[PDB]
Protein backbone atom coordinates (compact mmCIF):
# COMPACT_ATOMS: atom_id res chain seq x y z
CA UNK A 1 0.00 0.00 0.00
CA UNK A 2 1.19 3.31 -0.93
CA UNK A 3 0.59 6.51 0.62
CA UNK A 4 0.56 8.87 -2.64
CA UNK A 5 2.69 11.76 -2.08
CA UNK A 6 2.05 15.30 -2.74
CA UNK A 7 2.90 15.01 -6.57
CA UNK A 8 1.17 11.49 -7.27
CA UNK A 9 -1.90 13.20 -6.10
CA UNK A 10 -1.37 16.11 -8.29
CA UNK A 11 -1.10 13.29 -11.10
CA UNK A 12 -4.41 12.17 -10.38
CA UNK A 13 -6.34 15.04 -10.00
CA UNK A 14 -4.81 15.78 -13.23
CA UNK A 15 -5.74 12.40 -14.88
CA UNK A 16 -9.71 13.11 -13.88
CA UNK A 17 -9.18 17.28 -14.11
CA UNK A 18 -11.89 16.92 -17.23
CA UNK A 19 -14.41 15.18 -14.91
CA UNK A 20 -15.00 17.95 -11.98
CA UNK A 21 -16.45 16.46 -9.57
CA UNK A 22 -13.78 13.47 -10.15
CA UNK A 23 -10.92 16.07 -9.88
CA UNK A 24 -13.08 17.24 -6.72
CA UNK A 25 -12.80 14.07 -4.87
CA UNK A 26 -9.22 13.13 -5.44
CA UNK A 27 -8.04 17.18 -5.03
CA UNK A 28 -10.54 17.63 -1.54
CA UNK A 29 -8.68 14.95 -0.22
CA UNK A 30 -5.53 15.52 1.33
CA UNK A 31 -2.32 14.81 0.22
CA UNK A 32 -1.00 11.51 2.29
CA UNK A 33 -4.63 10.46 2.23
CA UNK A 34 -5.31 9.10 -1.15
CA UNK A 35 -3.54 5.40 -0.66
CA UNK A 36 -2.56 3.25 -3.35
CA UNK A 37 -4.08 -0.58 -3.92
CA UNK A 38 -1.50 -2.61 -4.71
CA UNK A 39 -3.56 -5.51 -3.99
CA UNK A 40 -1.36 -8.70 -4.53
CA UNK A 41 -2.28 -10.90 -7.58
CA UNK A 42 -0.19 -13.89 -7.02
CA UNK A 43 -1.82 -17.21 -5.81
CA UNK A 44 0.00 -19.90 -4.25
CA UNK A 45 -2.64 -20.32 -1.94
CA UNK A 46 -4.56 -23.17 -3.97
CA UNK A 47 -7.80 -23.79 -3.54
CA UNK A 48 -10.24 -25.69 -1.42
CA UNK B 1 3.86 -18.62 -1.02
CA UNK B 2 3.14 -18.33 -4.42
CA UNK B 3 5.98 -20.90 -6.43
CA UNK B 4 7.49 -17.55 -8.80
CA UNK B 5 7.50 -15.50 -5.36
CA UNK B 6 9.02 -18.29 -3.60
CA UNK B 7 11.66 -18.25 -5.59
CA UNK B 8 11.79 -14.65 -5.62
CA UNK B 9 11.84 -14.92 -1.39
CA UNK B 10 14.14 -17.93 -1.99
CA UNK B 11 16.31 -15.51 -3.81
CA UNK B 12 16.17 -12.54 -1.49
CA UNK B 13 17.73 -15.23 1.46
CA UNK B 14 20.19 -16.62 -1.26
CA UNK B 15 21.33 -13.47 -3.02
CA UNK B 16 18.94 -10.81 -3.59
CA UNK B 17 19.81 -7.60 -1.25
CA UNK B 18 16.83 -6.62 0.71
CA UNK B 19 15.45 -6.58 3.97
CA UNK B 20 12.13 -8.92 4.29
CA UNK B 21 9.95 -7.57 6.99
CA UNK B 22 9.67 -9.89 9.29
CA UNK B 23 6.81 -8.51 11.26
CA UNK B 24 5.84 -10.09 13.94
CA UNK B 25 2.45 -8.97 14.93
CA UNK B 26 1.77 -10.07 18.45
CA UNK B 27 -2.23 -9.48 18.16
CA UNK B 28 -4.05 -9.94 21.74
CA UNK B 29 -7.76 -10.24 20.66
CA UNK B 30 -9.65 -9.64 24.52
CA UNK B 31 -13.46 -9.29 24.51
CA UNK B 32 -16.26 -6.56 24.92
CA UNK B 33 -18.02 -8.24 27.57
CA UNK B 34 -16.17 -7.01 30.17
CA UNK B 35 -15.01 -4.23 28.37
CA UNK B 36 -11.99 -3.63 25.61
CA UNK B 37 -12.85 -1.27 23.29
CA UNK B 38 -10.39 -1.94 20.87
CA UNK B 39 -9.53 -5.45 22.47
CA UNK B 40 -7.23 -6.46 20.02
CA UNK B 41 -3.59 -5.41 21.13
CA UNK B 42 -1.59 -5.45 18.27
CA UNK B 43 2.19 -4.77 17.83
CA UNK B 44 3.91 -5.95 14.42
CA UNK B 45 7.82 -6.79 15.77
CA UNK B 46 9.30 -6.14 12.31
CA UNK B 47 13.16 -7.73 11.94
CA UNK B 48 14.10 -6.05 8.67
CA UNK B 49 16.37 -8.98 7.34
CA UNK B 50 19.98 -8.59 6.39
CA UNK B 51 20.43 -9.49 2.99
CA UNK B 52 21.92 -13.18 3.04
CA UNK B 53 23.25 -12.77 6.86
CA UNK B 54 23.31 -15.73 9.35
CA UNK B 55 19.26 -15.76 9.90
CA UNK B 56 19.18 -15.59 6.08
CA UNK B 57 21.38 -17.87 5.15
CA UNK B 58 19.91 -20.42 7.08
CA UNK B 59 16.65 -19.38 5.28
CA UNK B 60 18.77 -19.64 1.75
CA UNK B 61 19.23 -23.43 2.49
CA UNK B 62 16.00 -23.61 4.49
CA UNK B 63 14.39 -22.54 1.10
CA UNK B 64 16.99 -24.28 -1.54
CA UNK B 65 15.75 -28.37 -0.02
CA UNK B 66 16.82 -28.88 2.96
CA UNK B 67 14.82 -28.89 6.69
CA UNK B 68 17.60 -28.44 9.31
CA UNK B 69 17.69 -24.73 9.89
CA UNK B 70 17.87 -23.12 12.88
CA UNK B 71 16.97 -19.40 11.79
CA UNK B 72 18.58 -17.35 14.66
CA UNK B 73 16.51 -14.40 15.02
CA UNK B 74 18.08 -12.17 17.55
CA UNK B 75 16.19 -12.18 20.85
CA UNK B 76 12.62 -10.75 19.25
CA UNK B 77 9.74 -12.67 20.94
CA UNK B 78 8.35 -10.10 23.69
CA UNK B 79 8.30 -12.07 27.21
CA UNK B 80 6.75 -9.34 28.84
CA UNK B 81 3.97 -7.26 27.15
CA UNK B 82 1.70 -4.45 28.95
CA UNK B 83 -1.52 -4.78 26.27
CA UNK B 84 -4.15 -2.35 27.11
CA UNK B 85 -7.49 -2.28 25.66
CA UNK B 86 -6.47 -0.17 23.23
CA UNK B 87 -4.65 -1.80 19.79
CA UNK B 88 -1.12 -1.64 20.99
CA UNK B 89 0.74 -4.99 22.14
CA UNK B 90 3.90 -2.82 23.53
CA UNK B 91 6.16 -4.90 25.86
CA UNK B 92 6.96 -3.57 29.17
CA UNK B 93 9.99 -1.59 29.09
CA UNK B 94 12.65 -2.31 31.97
CA UNK B 95 10.86 -5.48 32.09
CA UNK B 96 13.10 -6.16 28.27
CA UNK B 97 15.32 -3.50 28.98
CA UNK B 98 16.87 -3.36 25.49
CA UNK B 99 13.07 -5.00 24.17
CA UNK B 100 14.28 -6.12 21.11
CA UNK B 101 17.29 -7.45 22.55
CA UNK B 102 15.93 -8.52 25.46
CA UNK B 103 13.04 -10.01 24.41
CA UNK B 104 13.09 -14.04 23.71
CA UNK B 105 15.46 -15.45 21.62
CA UNK B 106 13.33 -17.23 19.05
CA UNK B 107 14.49 -19.47 16.52
CA UNK B 108 12.38 -20.95 13.45
CA UNK B 109 12.78 -24.25 11.32
CA UNK B 110 10.91 -24.64 8.32
CA UNK B 111 10.22 -28.39 8.14
CA UNK B 112 10.02 -29.24 4.14
CA UNK B 113 9.57 -33.27 4.75
CA UNK B 114 8.59 -34.12 1.49
CA UNK B 115 6.53 -36.97 1.49
CA UNK B 116 7.73 -30.73 0.00
CA UNK B 117 5.31 -30.84 3.35
CA UNK B 118 6.74 -27.74 4.13
CA UNK B 119 6.09 -27.32 7.43
CA UNK B 120 7.24 -24.57 10.04
CA UNK B 121 7.90 -24.52 13.46
CA UNK B 122 8.75 -22.03 15.94
CA UNK B 123 11.50 -22.71 18.12
CA UNK B 124 13.45 -20.75 20.62
CA UNK B 125 17.33 -20.31 20.74
CA UNK B 126 16.92 -22.30 23.93
CA UNK B 127 14.14 -24.71 22.66
CA UNK B 128 12.82 -26.80 25.72
CA UNK B 129 9.24 -27.37 24.72
CA UNK B 130 8.88 -23.93 22.89
CA UNK B 131 8.84 -25.47 19.94
CA UNK B 132 5.14 -26.28 19.95
CA UNK B 133 4.47 -24.34 23.26
CA UNK B 134 6.27 -20.91 23.29
CA UNK B 135 5.30 -19.23 27.29
CA UNK B 136 5.81 -15.59 27.33
CA UNK B 137 3.19 -13.11 29.19
CA UNK B 138 1.09 -10.33 28.41
CA UNK B 139 0.79 -7.82 31.71
CA UNK B 140 -2.34 -7.12 31.07
CA UNK B 141 -4.22 -4.30 31.48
Amino acid sequence: IIPFTAQAYEELSRQFDPQPLAMQFISQYSPEDIVTAQIEGSSGALWR
Amino acid sequence: ISPPSRAQMKRELYNGTADITLRFTWNFQRDLAKGGTVEYANEKHMLALAPNSTARRQLASLLEGTSDQSVVIPNLFPKYIRAPNGPEANPVKQLQPNEEADYLGVRIQLRREQGFLEWWVIELQECRTDCNLLPMVIFSD
